[PDB]
This record gives structure tokens, C-alpha cells and sequence, in this order.
């Protein structure tokens, strides 16, 4: 179990740690985040008391390294640091252990919540998605483009989701354009699973990450990245067995998680009824038509 | 974005332009079988390609056997129209060209932009208008040849005859959907109206009479009529 201290608090903030949270106090005596599961990604996130625009936050391992938190006054944010002094490092967090200084990870043992979100995403793809190469962890928050969306404007700070456009030359084969528009598995299968993300692990991260970018911090882009990932597999007569049902309880406890008041924003109704209702796998996501239709009938 | 109302004059502009109707692609009798089912009989169809401006008409015949063995093909009517199209488009040289497309049904908006994705400077466009281009196999000439085609053939005519000697590019697209509107609300009418006279005769190489100027006020007086007449006897006015 890791730890992710933090030099102070020194602005009132919500701090949240994958789905739990907890309020901050200006100059309250909080000095970081202890019993963090390995063998996970995580992501610390924040959002300040006095200015609610620009949910942001840090995707990280403890694996790869020891990482703090320290607020910088002049950019007005608390920021993600890597301690190389290992012993340093060491003996900061057992002086804050010690005087009871940090709140624990509050994971319920039951409980696969986390890891369920997290199956297929690691922080190597992660840091291919979000380019900063001088550090381990990666930074993403509320505002933050695609590279898609800048296509439709500075790029060291996008995110490089898998561009996917169902209209496009690389979706349609000449000759088979009925064909190709109709039923996407040539796109899904060959073009997006083959020939880009070699297997459909490194799909459904991409997809689970950029759900949780969405939820997290109302990035908008995300959202887009995540509906046209499912679409485009609902959307294909020919999906391989096993990723359907993986979908399925990828979708499922994403949905779950999900905050019932945010669902206006982050679902998008439109792919919604498609998927569940109309498309090829209408038949195939039982667990999700589940939920969704218990949790949100009014979308559908 | 959408061809309406406010921006009608752009269509005689000097950017070229091609309307496409899709409405009479698939056409169909539909009929009882001995069992007493219902069946359909496919006939053949036709894509309207028209340039607004000059009148070209490109008739893409459609022949039945297009259809044998396919399903869906209302759905495939779509894509067919819009593999002709953009075939028509390649075939031209890059100056003759259109740098737009409007479509009359919505519906052929998706199916014409993926055809001609290798074409990003051409805009594929819809319309608000209720063009009355349907009415195109009420054209007797226009009629019989798809009807007597035996093989998928394109046939070449200008709707407008000779009219742009005389009139301006607004004007005879005026005309011609006064004449295309009052044939789709009452054919039988529409007409006799246009060929009471005997002495008024159509040349070999035409659709239309060959009117006198004042002898096509007349006429769409009379077509204007019908069309009022028409909306009385369909609404009790
Ligand atoms: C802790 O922060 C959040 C947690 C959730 C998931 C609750 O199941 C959604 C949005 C958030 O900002
Ligand atoms: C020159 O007159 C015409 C030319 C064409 C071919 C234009 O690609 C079609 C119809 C016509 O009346």
C-alpha cells in the first residue's frame, strides 16, 4: 500500500481519489493520501472551493515511482512531483503517518469498484494519450481538446485519443461503401483492432480512460471518444465473442459508478437507444440494458 | 448548409451546381399473388440529375435487374443512386465538375457524402424546397425511355428545350417547376392543357411545345389555375 503525500492545503479544495472524495479546508492540516492499492492506475483530482471551473487532476502508479503533491502559488494549483531522494521520500511519509496526517484510501474489501473501471488501462498508454515525457504521471483536466476536436489549438496539451470517424477514407473501403457505412466490422476489426491497438485490450483502455476522463472532469472530448468506441463496435455485424461480453461489464459498471445527476451531460442519448435498440448487438449487452433501463428510463 | 427560400438565386449563379432526386430510383406495382399474399413487381427507374443553370439533364436509367437477389432495397435505392452519381462526377473532367450537390430527399445526404468522400471540395447540400421533380415520368418522352430500356443506360436531354435563348436560367426553372408541380397535382389536367392545340407541335428533340412567348403566359396562367384548382377540389375551398 502507497502513499501520496502532500506538503499542505493551502486553498480549500475537493480532493478526490478515483470515485471517493473529501473536502479540504483553507490551511487545513492535510498532509496526503496513504493506503493507495498497488497494482492499479489511479488518479487524484481536484477542485477549488472558490472557483469550481477547471476540474483537474494527476493519472499516476505508484509502481513507477514516489509521488507528492505541492501547491504552486503562482500557477494557482496543487501539482503532481516525483521525489527521487528515496529516503527522503521515506521518511516524510512516516513523520505524516505517525501524526495521523493523512486519510486513508477507503476501499470496502468487497468491493471491485475500482479495478472494474480499470481493467485494461495502463499508465504506458496513458502517457501515449497524454504527452509529457519528462514526467511519470499525467496531467488532464476539464478543458483539455482532442486531437480530433482540434482538427474541427495547442497540441502539447491535447489528448490523443484514437481518432475514429465513421464518415472518413480510413472507414470506408472504395467499393464497399453501403457495405463499409452499414456494418463497420471492417473498420472495427481490421483498421481499429488490427492494425491500431493490436489487440482489444488496449482498445477498451482507451475506452475505459477516456470514460473516466469524462466523468471526472466534465472533459467533453472524452466523452465523444467514449460513445464513438462503443458505437463503433454496437455498430459492427461481426464482433469477436469475448469483447462483447467484456463490454458489457466494461458499460455495466461504468454505468454504475456513474452519478445519477450527471447523466443529462455525460450520456448521450442518441448512441444510447442505437446501441441497446437498433444495432447489430442490440441482443448482446444484457447487463447494460439492464441497468440503464432501471437506472435511466427517462433517456430511453 | 440547407437550399431554401432565402438563397433561391444561387442556383443560377455561376458556381456549377446538380440537383438529385432519388424519388423515382425504385418503383414498384405491387400486387396479390395466387395464394392471395402481396407481392411486388419492380419497373424501371431513373435518377434525376439536373443542372439548374444550363438544363443539362442526366437520366440515369434504372434498370430491374439492378435489384434481383438484393434485400432492402428502398435502402439500397439510396446507395445506388449514390454510387451513379459519384460514378458521373469521375467520369466528368475536373472543370465541368459540380462544387455542390443538393439532394431533394435528406435521406441521400449520407449515402452521396460517402460516395464522394475522394471529393472534399465538393459540398453535398439538402433543401427545405418541395421540389415538385417526381413528376419527371409525367414527361412523355422522359417516360418512355426508361420504360423501354432493356439495359442500364444514361440518356442526355435538356429540360428546358430552347427556353435559355429566350429567358434567363431563373425564369425557366420557374417555369419548369410551375410545369413539373402542376403535373404531380393533376396529370390528366396538366396535360390537356398542354396539348389542346393541336398547331402547336413538340420538335423531335424537345420535351415541350414549342410556345410562343405570349403562348406560354397562357399556359402557365392555365397551369397556375390547375394548381389553385386542384387545392379547392383536395380541400373544399
Ligand atoms: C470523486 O469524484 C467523483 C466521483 C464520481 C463517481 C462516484 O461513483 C463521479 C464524479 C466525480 O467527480
Ligand atoms: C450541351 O448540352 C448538353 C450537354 C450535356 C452534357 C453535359 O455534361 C447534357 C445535356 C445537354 O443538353
Amino acid at each position: 500500500m502507497n502513499t501520496v503525500p502532500f506538503t499542505s492545503a493551502p486553498i480549500e479544495v475537493t480532493i478526490g481519489i478515483d470515485q471517493y472524495s473529501f473536502n479540504v479546508k483553507e490551511n487545513q492540516p492535510f498532509h496526503g493520501i496513504k493506503d493507495i492499492p498497488i497494482g492499479h492506475v489511479h488518479v487524484i483530482h481536484f477542485q477549488h472551493a472558490d472557483n469550481s471551473s477547471m476540474r483537474y487532476g494527476y493519472w499516476f502508479d505508484c509502481r513507477m515511482g514516489n509521488f507528492y503533491i505541492q501547491y504552486d502559488p503562482k500557477d494557482g494549483l496543487y501539482k503532481m512531483m516525483e521525489e527521487r531522494d528515496g529516503a527522503k521520500f521515506e521518511n516524510i511519509v512516516h513523520n505524516f503517518k505517525e501524526r495521523q496526517m493523512m486519510v486513508s484510501y477507503p476501499k470496502i474489501d468487497e468491493d471491485d469498484t475500482w479495478y472494474n473501471l480499470t481493467e485494461f488501462v495502463q499508465m504506458d498508454k496513458i502517457r501515449k494519450i497524454v504527452r509529457k515525457d519528462e514526467n511519470q504521471f499525467s496531467y488532464v483536466d476539464s478543458s483539455m481538446t482532442t486531437v480530433q476536436e482540434n482538427e474541427l489549438s495547442d497540441p502539447a496539451h491535447s489528448l490523443n485519443y484514437t481518432v475514429i470517424n465513421f464518415k472518413s477514407r480510413e472507414a470506408i473501403r472504395p467499393g464497399h461503401e453501403m457495405e463499409d457505412f452499414l456494418d463497420k466490422s471492417y473498420y472495427l476489426n481490421t483498421v481499429m483492432l488490427q492494425g491500431i491497438f493490436k489487440n482489444s485490450s488496449n482498445y477498451f483502455g482507451e475506452l475505459q480512460f477516456a470514460f473516466l476522463n469524462a466523468m471526472f472532469f466534465g472533459n467533453y472530448g472524452s466523452s465523444l471518444q467514449w460513445h464513438a468506441m462503443i458505437e463503433l463496435i454496437c455498430s459492427s455485424a461481426t464482433v469477436p465473442k469475448h469483447m462483447l461480453d467484456k463490454l458489457d461489464e466494461i458499460l455495466y459498471y461504468q454505468i454504475k459508478t456513474l452519478p445519477e445527476q450527471y447523466s443529462d451531460i455525460l450520456l448521450n442519448e442518441r448512441v444510447w437507444n442505437i446501441c441497446l435498440y437498433s444495432s447489430f448487438q442490440k441482443n448482446s449487452l444484457h447487463n447494460t440494458e439492464k441497468i440503464m433501463e432501471n437506472k435511466y428510463p427517462e433517456l430511453l | 448548409g440547407a437550399m431554401n427560400s432565402s438563397n433561391y438565386a444561387e442556383l443560377f449563379n455561376n458556381d456549377i451546381k446538380l440537383f438529385v432526386d432519388d424519388t423515382n430510383v425504385y418503383r414498384v406495382t405491387v400486387h396479390k399473388t395466387f395464394e392471395g399474399n402481396v407481392a411486388t413487381k419492380a419497373i424501371n427507374g431513373c435518377i434525376f440529375t439536373l443542372n439548374p443553370k444550363t438544363g443539362h439533364l442526366f437520366l440515369k436509367i434504372i434498370h430491374t435487374s439492378v435489384w434481383a437477389g438484393q434485400k432492402r432495397l428502398s435502402q439500397l435505392a439510396k446507395w445506388k443512386t449514390a454510387e451513379e452519381v459519384s460514378a458521373l462526377v469521375r467520369s466528368l473532367p475536373k472543370e465541368e465538375q459540380p462544387k455542390q450537390i443538393i439532394v431533394t430527399r435528406k435521406a441521400m445526404l449520407d449515402p452521396l457524402e460517402v460516395h464522394m468522400l475522394d471529393f472534399p471540395n465538393i459540398a453535398i447540400r439538402p433543401t427545405e424546397l418541395r421540389l415538385p421533380f417526381s413528376a419527371a415520368m409525367s414527361i412523355d418522352k422522359l417516360s418512355d425511355v426508361v420504360m423501354k430500356a432493356t439495359e442500364p443506360q444514361m440518356v442526355l436531354f435538356n429540360i428546358y428545350d430552347d427556353w435559355l435563348d429566350r429567358i434567363s436560367s431563373y425564369t425557366a426553372f420557374s417555369r419548369l417547376t410551375l410545369l413539373l408541380r402542376a403535373l404531380k397535382t393533376n396529370e390528366e389536367s396538366a396535360k390537356m392543357i398542354l396539348l389542346s392545340d393541336p398547331t402547336i407541335t413538340i420538335k423531335s428533340y424537345h420535351l415541350w411545345p414549342s410556345f410562343t412567348d405570349e403562348q406560354w403566359i397562357t399556359i402557365e396562367s392555365q397551369m397556375r389555375d390547375l394548381i389553385l384548382t386542384e387545392y379547392g377540389r383536395k380541400y373544399n375551398v
